RNA sequence: AGGACCGAACCGACUAAUGUUGAAAAAUUAGCGGAUGACUUGUGGCUGGGGGUGAAAGGCCAAUCAAACCGGGAGAUAGCU
RNA sequence: GCUCGCCGGAAGACCAAGGGUUCCUGUCCAACGUUAAUCGGGGCAGGGUGAGUCGACCCCUAAGGCGAGGCCGAAAGGCGUAGUCGAUGGGAAACAGGUUAAUAUUCCUGUACUUGGUGUUACUGCGAAGGGGGGACGGAGAAGGCUAUGUUGGCCGGGCGACGGUUGUCCCGGUUUAAGCGUGUAGGCUGGUUUUCCAGGCAAAUCCGGAAAAUCAAGGCUGAGGCGUGAUGACGAGGCACUACGGUGCUGAAGCAACAAAUGCCCUGCUUCCAGGAAAAGCCUCUAAGCAUCAGGUAACAUCAAAUCGUACCCCAAACCGACACAGGUGGUCAGGUAGAGAAUACCAAGGCGCUUGAGAGAACUCGGGUGAAGGAACUAGGCAAAAUGGUGCCGUAACUUCGGGAGAAGGCACGCUGAUAUGUAGGUGAGGUCCCUCGCGGAUGGAGCUGAAAUCAGUCGAAGAUACCAGCUGGCUGCAACUGUUUAUUAAAAACACAGCACUGUGCAAACACGAAAGUGGACGUAUACGGUGUGACGCCUGCCCGGUGCCGGAAGGUUAAUU
RNA sequence: AAUUCCUUGUCGGGUAAGUUCCGACCUGCACGAAUGGCGUAAUGAUGGCCAGGCUGUCUCCACCCGAGACUCAGUGAAAUU
């Protein structure tokens, strides 16, 4: 639920939390634990390559299963955890053999709720099956871009996609960002939504909140100084010239899509 | 008032130490200077 | 519960005086700000000069920074002293 | 040697880092020491550092480094796999007393403990570069149970007072004892046991996970402290023989109880929150290939081994970093008494110091302070500085407001000591006794003893009772920025930067983008409720008109237009 | 007006006296709506202004306690020329 914090001090006024009480409150499953070293934004030649990066919680890496390969065998699932990597809530699901794995949360699924994978599954929430079988219209989430090499498209909080046609063997699929985009009829989706969407909702509302997220602050750019950055500085607040990133791009409208090997996929871009 | 030298014996071998130099074309040649000077103490490695 | 309150340690450096061949190549004394946090600190590691890093002052990068230091081109050139 | 003064959350004590003989003894005083010097961290000589248990080494790994082949690159070289290094982290074991001029958990005495090798005896499924478990982990908060430790009483030894009193409800000192072993308590967690089956754990598995039955309710694990033992010992205030008045043999009393109490321990617990909180080995199990009258495994006993290096001394400082015996800087551990909320502050204990020129004088002027007639900001760019306010309880408290605030608004009253209520109350603690019980570190009852606020009434001293140190000046109007934060180390802390929020725009993943001749890496083990860039800058009401110019995004007819031919 | 040159604009408030400050006026030299406009509780070692208290800030300095200054003994610099 959305709940609105007090306004108890300065930095507390203006937070909205997204509480869950149907979240485990425990430790998670150790065995899908792994560690995950954060990076400041450097890459191995320890240069900055991405700014506003460093710092934040510690955090562990959850195995989380894109693939869903586990044909005909049905799974329970046991409980729903917090994951500090993505948006999005995980489910600690129980497969008949014994073996225990994570899985996306979809809108509709809670604890007790049955989950299966394969051509025959059934056409409910949380089941993956190649989009052959899936009907036309549904609505689908962790898509995969290629047979078998795991979900790759629809994985935030409450994000979908919408299978609109089925020509041969492709299908075409509507994108939350609106593009109209091709894949393969091969290809593994999961029924339904995935299930954390107030998360849009929620209000950091002070400045240590997107800290502990891992976000540095971000300086603006006209305010640097010529050397630094094209926007430059100037006596007072100047700004005479065309919107531009650092390195000189303008990234008010200009296209930055190069790649034309793919395109061929691509139906409708956007808007 | 904190000043630059701050002694750590660890750090000094690592920076200037005789491994380290020979570990690279261009600390190799710093010995080979140093050698060619007559350098009684050729690093700092005691 | 809180980038909550008062206030030591700890971290800062707003005012004044002194000092200015100083006790000190920026400190002392009396007040002053934060003091569970975007906090602070030990050890080790990474980023190298038209480059790094920068909550952005052209700040900082070994008391040196609108392009560090050391060696070399080099006895640069100097219609100027 | 006797006084005086200073620090005492250090200006005491013990370490790391760093230094490298500054340690101890003898000796010397040229130079060094801001003076003298017989003295010294100075010169010279000699002597000092003793470990199976402390640390390193060693086993394990983090960030990261290197990196066989490999990929890439004019060369140099870059990146990286298998691997191998890398603590600031994980991993076996020793305590008390005594002792040296200088070392000790290292030597000595006493009493322990750990991991290995080998041997004998008995019983035996052993086996990994594999599987599983464990190791293994956040913030905040709340108590409860304890100890370190302190206070008082009791007990033991001593004392009877330089000046009135002091044989008593008087004064001084002591009242200490470890690891280990045994007990398994306050308290924390988890339902146990047995049988059958299984698309899971790269193969297997009796192990882990999963499923289905039956049977019992008591099983197990973890766990401070206490108690017993260790200990007929050691230590012990003070004696008695030696006694070069430097110090040793021997002997040596009491050695209990109550209360208070941690920031330390139970607690890697419990509760709760979102920002969701290392790895690997040792360790415990599981089997595979293999080996089975063997080898190995378990247990008992015996025996042997536990090497090597560090260990002096300083370590908030005269020994480290600052050229100095320099008002500087420097991480961790220990944490006594009275008052106090307190690690503030004042005075003290243990302990350590008076800071390496002094002696006089008592001018101007400068510095650091005390007080002040009358006036009270007339000073000045400006209340700069100074003065002032200052505590606890109770009463009371405005506009405005985002309903939290504003607010400790403002303002007012009471504070000492003595006695009584009450020979010390409410409360806390809790012995003896009685009873019960699965006869235990148990439960109930019981209230001795100890500890002990706060309040009321009455009395009483002073000019003054929050008397010292300590310890908010307050109110009114207004600009700017919402706020906490950040910044020119060394003249600018701000209205500048960040900021949550908002918007535009790019980005379908081998993403955009960035670092790289490249490989590759970051973005991200993320996937449009995501990520990058740009502007604005909480919140509230809002954000109008203009696309000619420049830019960006589309367009398809025509014109012009490169290499090439 | 952090923006207004003329300028100490004009009027009112506050003062015995107000180039500052506060409230209006609009003749905006040369405000203006995300290089955002106008408001805004709270916050600020932030800018301006006015009060109560307070005082050696001042009228106007006086005395006193310490460290120097001064004298004696020892040691023994510096810039400049």
């Amino acid at each position: 639920a959305v709940v609105k914090c007090k306004p108890t001090s300065p930095g507390r006024r203006h937070v909205v939390k997204v509480v869950n009480p149907e979240l485990h409150k425990g430790k998670p499953f150790a065995p899908l634990l792994e560690k995950n070293s954060k990076s400041g934004g450097r890459n191995n030649n320890g240069r900055i390559t991405t700014r506003h990066i460093g710092g934040g919680h510690k955090q562990a890496y959850r195995i989380v299963d894109f693939k869903r390969n586990k044909d005909g065998i049905p799974a329970v699932v046991e409980r729903l955890e917090y994951d500090p990597n993505r948006s999005a809530n995980i489910a600690l699901v129980l497969y008949k053999d014994g073996e225990r794995r994570y899985i996306l949360a979809p809108k509709g699924l809670k604890a007790g709720d049955q989950i299966q994978s394969g051509v025959d599954a059934a056409i409910k929430p949380g089941n993956t099956l190649p989009m052959r079988n899936i009907p036309v219209g549904s609505t689908v989430h962790n898509v995969e871009m290629k047979p078998g090499k795991g979900g790759q498209l629809a994985r935030s909080a409450g994000t979908y996609v919408q299978i609109v046609a089925r020509d041969g063997a492709y299908v075409t699929l509507r994108l939350r960002s609106g593009e109209m985009r091709k894949v393969e009829a091969d290809c593994r989706a999961t029924l339904g939504e995935v299930g954390n969407a107030e998360h849009m909702l929620r209000v950091l509302g002070k400045a240590g909140a997107a800290r502990w997220r891992g976000v540095r602050p971000t300086v603006r750019g006209t305010a640097m100084n010529p050397v630094d950055h094209p926007h430059g500085g100037g006596e007072g607040r100047n700004f005479g010239k065309h919107p531009v990133t650092p390195w000189g791009v303008q990234t008010k409208g200009k296209k930055t899509r190069s790649n034309k090997r793919t395109d061929k996929f691509i139906v409708r871009r956007r808007s | 008032m904190k000043r630059t030298f701050q002694p750590s014996v660890l750090k000094r071998n690592r920076s200037h130490g005789f491994r380290a130099r020979m570990a690279t074309k261009n600390g190799r040649q710093v010995l080979a200077r140093r050698r060619a000077k007559g350098r009684a103490r050729l690093t700092v490695s005691k």
